[PDB]
């Protein structure tokens, strides 16, 4: 059939865009983060076992093998996947389509389709071919969808602004053609009979008609643009909505980066939409009746212009490529002359102290010259596409003038005439050539709309699960766990049967190493995640049951890294909450021992908090998520690392708080390095991977294991 | 098939970007 | 007299600004990068300590006060320094110039000057007025210079190529000028007498001029970007050079993204000098020759479009300045919104867990809105501005054809010499009209070259220390320190008197507590910073007689957060030292212990790393530190927290190989852990920042004190 | 003098930005 190869939007992933593109050849059409989320993608990159996997779950029959030098074999299916390395840095999967003797087609995601030869690709190639076939259950369809048919929906609410603007166009249009004939009717009948009284008048009248046209530019300017403004608030604020309401796997997939990216091309869809929908309108209707007068007025000065016109057309069409290829190599040389010139600033403790100056600056200066000599290349296409089109319009000008002289010499037309057919070209050439340009703008419009129309279509996180809760108000209860297995994405399984009971009201502390999932537990137990095998209980209830809002609004979860946003301390610790009474902060930080700053910041309570905690350091970060915690009622407190405290009276007021609780709640505690670990209900020691050591106090020292050990280690 | 069939483990240390 | 006001460059730089605003109006210039250097500026903020005693090192009598509510006394002298707060958010200093009953002149170095009421003021300025006096040592003089006399010296080498491009462009015009004619010779003589046989041959000519005028364009416009290019390349370098040259305080000072900004302003100054410079002379004389054939050709007419350039000019520079005024506003509404989305992005965490999804949405919808309306001012200052330069082009238009009929009526002129006017006002209007707008570029490129060129003014760090080769040939001595007193800044001095003595011992241990300034104590002793007071002895030889470059080389250093650069392990292994044989990296890594995680990598020492080795996990990090450091063999070692992984065995096995060194090289290790300097010789406890207990870990156990309580707290 | 003179401590409690 047609060899396809699909573009990536990330630089993150390329095993997604090379299933994507094998399945289209096959006959199969998803969008790309459907893929992503089967593949299982993470930020460093796709892993194979994600592609096979995938490639399992749509139903080709697959295998990945690590295959010799030798690329000659005859029986063995194409296309497939293999990676390569890009010029010996990093790793790149492309998928190739049919080889030849030393033609070995290779289509690569990154960069369209390319050609390569057999010992270069034997060298790039270091092995993997994952070899795909058919296997019966595979169903030819499709689930893609047009987004922009989708997106040009907010245009609708707005009919009136675009009908307002196109009229307004059409009128400017009109009186623009209608001032055209002043050199005309000045060159044809006010000079030739010396009619003087008559110059002011038709002067005058033609003042006014100009005093119109700027009125109607005036108007249609502020209407188009109050209308970009208003679709453009409209795309990011319903695309930061959903993205707020996605899912955990979202968030750990992508990058900050990538997520902020998609709003900045908000702006190329309304582009399209605003822009490109209505110039489409009021241009072809202005070209055409341009080129009716045009023709009308003298056929052979017409037919001047439309070569000129299709002179224009194949220069640009034909230079719209090598730009774009010669403008992603100028940001790629960009992006790494900015890293390596902060990388170098960032580390000049080191380049100082080992003497390596002169060795960064010869390596600053080639990659300076690098990008000037990509930025060169650039530039020699802009003056050969620019040399071209002025060569095309002087010449047809020049012609145009000089073959109306011919016809006003054969007395075929009036010089006046000329005039006039001059100016009016003014009214079909720009309007064509406006739509001769508009190509690469819908085309990234097509391109940026997929980037954006694709994230929309995830399933949002909270329908997936079915609630019902008349029967039970509470979350008090005991916690229990039934062969809960989870898996980060598609690495080596992490929980694995943690089977556990937590009764209610119990001090409960899971200590273990680094590596260990610990913090895992609270999160399956806080609903983010959810476990493929096995599930949880509270209260003898699953937790699928339970409603999402309560189940978030009942738990308290303390975090390893705090995070502090920007605002005062107010707004702050009663984050999510509203219409409280200030007696319940005031006790709140009385717990966590807040007031010892709160007396030290110049305002009591309403102190702005800079940027990010700037003035503030990690010992008093750490005591405002305990206070934060505490006043949302938590029926169970899960908290966790509270490292870095460096304040032993602190610690044993707050540990008094803990056990001093008015309400009966389960509190979960992570601990590492034993630290605070003196006296609790229940203590889990997670060594590795499986629960192995699940003892009381005074209970756990006594198995002679690795807490014994460490216990008598310690003291 | 083509050559020798791999394992998970082998599928592990195969990785993109 | 004058109330000047200094613009600062960068957002932290406020009381150095108001000094330097201070210093200039009473009659005293200096680079507002001394002065910052002066008043020792941190990233977080100007301090007011900074800004006094700069003030009594300029010669000021200068005093600080807590000021009330009333300010209307008249017995104290002005201007004065002020602190306000920026809608309470954070602080800003800005100097108030005089006082009357219900206006405050404060002028705010962020943006010009303005006048406050009374209330407004004494709401926003929270205390402490800086008084300044000259206190007759003040003497008057302008240390500045025009750097921009300074980056011209890069144009005189390359005087053939713009020499050139101005013949070029004067040919240019030439040709231009010449070709106008053809629309006159066309309606004055080919067809009123309808000379046939020789329309052809005049529209041969007039093609033969354009198909020659273009080839000139390509010419200029090839030298043109070729020399805009070269002159870039070279600021940029010198910049990137002399930074790199700079000591560290210049780094401690500034932020990373100020540093690399100073990098892309080069291009600003390049546009002045490059193009501003060529297009001044070109336009110039196009103008001037221009203006003379219009005047020749007819004054009547000439006076009209005289009138349309004043008229165009008079609109340009009333709106220059209300656009840049909107335009400051939007970029900080977007500085705005930005970090507010990078930060909810950020933390969806605690969003989540928290149930803010509503109270983020609407506040991104609130600053969404902001700035969409900046946005709407800035357009409608736009449509304002085209507007009126519309309305102007037009009626010019129109009045110069109906005064060009008038006069043709009369007798006075011919519609072909009309018809050539008109053609030839695009060599008049185009040129002035280049000069109008290029005012803005000149005054950008005068702020850039403030700020690029005031860095290239600070003194190095190799010029100030002298040396002599004669004293001391070698590097390695006994370490005496006496009386090093040292603070970062303008700050709490982290060291006070110390006296520390290194007599070849085998191992010498710092141990202390954080913030104690144990690494600072290395840090002086590699000469990174000076002390001041005191000195440190090395073979009795004080350090400031010794060259840089051995002192640099010869003293082996470990960061606490090691840097990794992208590269390769082989050229990252031995940077700065090149023309290393194969054996010293092999033996390096057999002590380091190198080898064990280098058979699991794909390839054995070429191996390239990824953005700062990020796959690669700390613990081999610190080996790859180790690696470096050992590398250079050199006479001192400073080895930081080596902790790494549980993995006792490889540090086992690092002091194991320094112990069968077995040599004269004298060891100085960072270790705030206790245990590890079980085995240390002399061991030296910095608490509060001074050093307490001095001597063997047996004595020291056996002296009681303070080491015993933490001694027995371990173990 | 205007009003009541400041500590070194005064002055360093009072940063800018
Ligand atoms: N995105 C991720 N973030 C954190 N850990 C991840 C991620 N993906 C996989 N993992 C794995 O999950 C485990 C993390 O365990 P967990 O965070 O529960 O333990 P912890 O001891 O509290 O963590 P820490 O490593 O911060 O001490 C590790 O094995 C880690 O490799
Ligand atoms: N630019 C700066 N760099 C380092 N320290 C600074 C700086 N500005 C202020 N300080 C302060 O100076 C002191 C020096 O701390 P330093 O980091 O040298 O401590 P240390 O005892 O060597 O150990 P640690 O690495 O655990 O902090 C600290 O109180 C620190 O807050
Ligand atoms: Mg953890
Ligand atoms: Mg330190």
């Amino acid at each position: 059939k047609k060899y396809v190869c699909v573009r990536q939007y990330d630089l993150t992933d390329c095993g997604a865009a090379c299933l994507s593109s094998i399945a289209q050849y096959y006959g199969l059409k998803m969008s790309l983060a459907k893929i992503r989320e089967m593949t299982g993608t993470d930020t460093q990159g796709t892993n194979a076992y994600g592609l096979i996997h995938a490639a399992k779950q749509l139903g080709f029959s697959a295998k990945g093998v690590k295959a010799s030098k030798e690329d000659l074999l005859k029986d063995f299916r194409l296309p497939a996947i293999a990676n390569v390395i890009v010029d010996n840095r990093l790793a790149h999967f492309v998928v190739i389509y049919s080889i030849k003797n030393r033609i070995i087609t290779v289509a690569d995601p990154g960069k369209g389709i390319v050609r390569y030869s057999m010992d270069d690709f034997c060298s790039i190639w270091t092995g993997g071919l994952v070899l795909l076939e058919p296997g019966e259950a595979f169903q030819k369809g499709d689930y893609t969808q047009n987004m922009m048919v989708k997106f040009a929906g907010f245009l609708k609410p707005l009919k009136k602004t675009v009908l307002c603007i196109f009229l307004a166009s059409l009128l400017y249009t009109a009186l623009g053609i209608a001032g055209s004939f002043y050199i005309k009717f000045l060159f044809d009948d006010l000079i030739k009979f010396e009619k003087l009284n008559d110059l002011h008048i038709i002067s005058a009248g033609f003042a006014v008609i100009f005093l119109l046209q700027i009125f109607l530019n005036y108007y249609r300017s502020i209407l188009v643009t109050k209308l970009g403004m208003s679709i453009d608030k409209s795309i990011m604020m319903e695309y930061y909505s959903h993205v707020l309401k996605l899912p955990m796997n979202f968030f750990n997939s992508r990058k900050v980066g990538e997520i902020i990216s998609r709003f900045m091309d908000a702006s190329k869809i309304r582009q399209a939409i605003s822009g490109a929908t209505l110039t489409i309108m009021i241009d072809t209707i202005m070209a055409v009746i341009g080129g009716i007068l045009l023709y009308i007025q003298n056929s052979s000065l017409f037919f001047i212009s439309f070569i000129i016109i299709l002179l224009y057309g194949i220069i640009v069409t034909v230079f719209n490529k090598p730009i774009q290829n010669a403008n992603r190599q100028i940001m790629e040389d960009n992006a790494k002359l900015t890293s390596a010139l902060v990388e170098s600033v960032k580390g000049i403790e080191t380049i100082k102290s080992f003497g390596a100056e002169e060795q960064t600056e010869k390596s600053t200066r080639d990659k300076i010259e690098t990008v000037m000599k990509s930025s060169f290349k650039e530039g020699m296409l802009y003056i050969n596409l620019s040399s071209l089109t002025g060569i095309v319009a002087g010449l047809g000008g020049i012609v145009i003038l000089w073959a109306g002289a011919y016809n006003v010499i054969k007395g075929n037309m009036s010089g006046g005439q000329l005039l006039a057919f001059n100016a009016l070209l003014a009214y079909f050439l720009t309007p064509v050539k406006n739509l001769i340009d508009l190509q690469p703008l819908i085309q990234t419009a097509v391109v940026a709309s997929n980037r954006l129309g694709e994230i929309l279509e995830l399933a949002t996180e909270k329908e997936l699960r079915e609630d019902s809760d008349d029967f039970v108000i509470s979350l008090k209860g005991d916690i229990e766990f039934r062969n809960v297995d989870f898996r980060y994405g598609l690495r080596k399984p992490v929980l694995k049967n943690i089977n556990l009971t937590i009764p209610k009201g119990k001090t409960v502390a899971i200590v273990g190493e680094s590596g260990s999932g610990k913090t895992t537990l609270a999160k399956l137990l806080m609903n983010f995640y959810s476990p493929e095998k096995g599930d949880i209980l509270i209260n003898g209830h699953s937790i699928k049951n339970i409603s999402l809002e309560l189940i978030r609004k009942k738990i308290a979860f303390v975090s390893q890294d705090v995070f502090i946003f920007s605002g005062t301390v107010k707004e702050n610790l009663c984050l999510g909450n509203e219409n409280v009474d200030m007696d319940e902060i005031i006790k709140a930080a009385k717990m966590a021992n807040a007031h010892d700053f709160i007396e030290k910041l110049p305002l009591k309570y309403d102190t702005f908090l800079n940027e990010s905690g700037a003035n503030l350091s990690e010992g008093q970060k750490q005591r405002l998520a305990i206070a934060r915690a505490l006043l949302k009622k938590p029926d169970i407190l899960i908290l966790d690392e509270a490292t870095s405290n460096l304040d032993s009276i602190t610690e044993n007021h707050i540990k008094d708080a803990i056990y001093g609780l008015e309400d009966d709640v389960t509190v979960i505690i992570i601990a590492h390095r034993l630290s605070t670990i003196v006296n609790c209900d229940k203590i889990y020691l997670l060594k590795d991977g499986e629960i192995v050591e699940s003892g009381s106090h005074t209970e756990l020292i006594a198995l002679k294991g690795c807490y014994f050990k460490m216990w008598k280690q310690t003291e | 098939n083509i050559g020798r069939e791999l394992t998970d483990e082998e599928l592990m240390e195969m990785t993109g970007g």
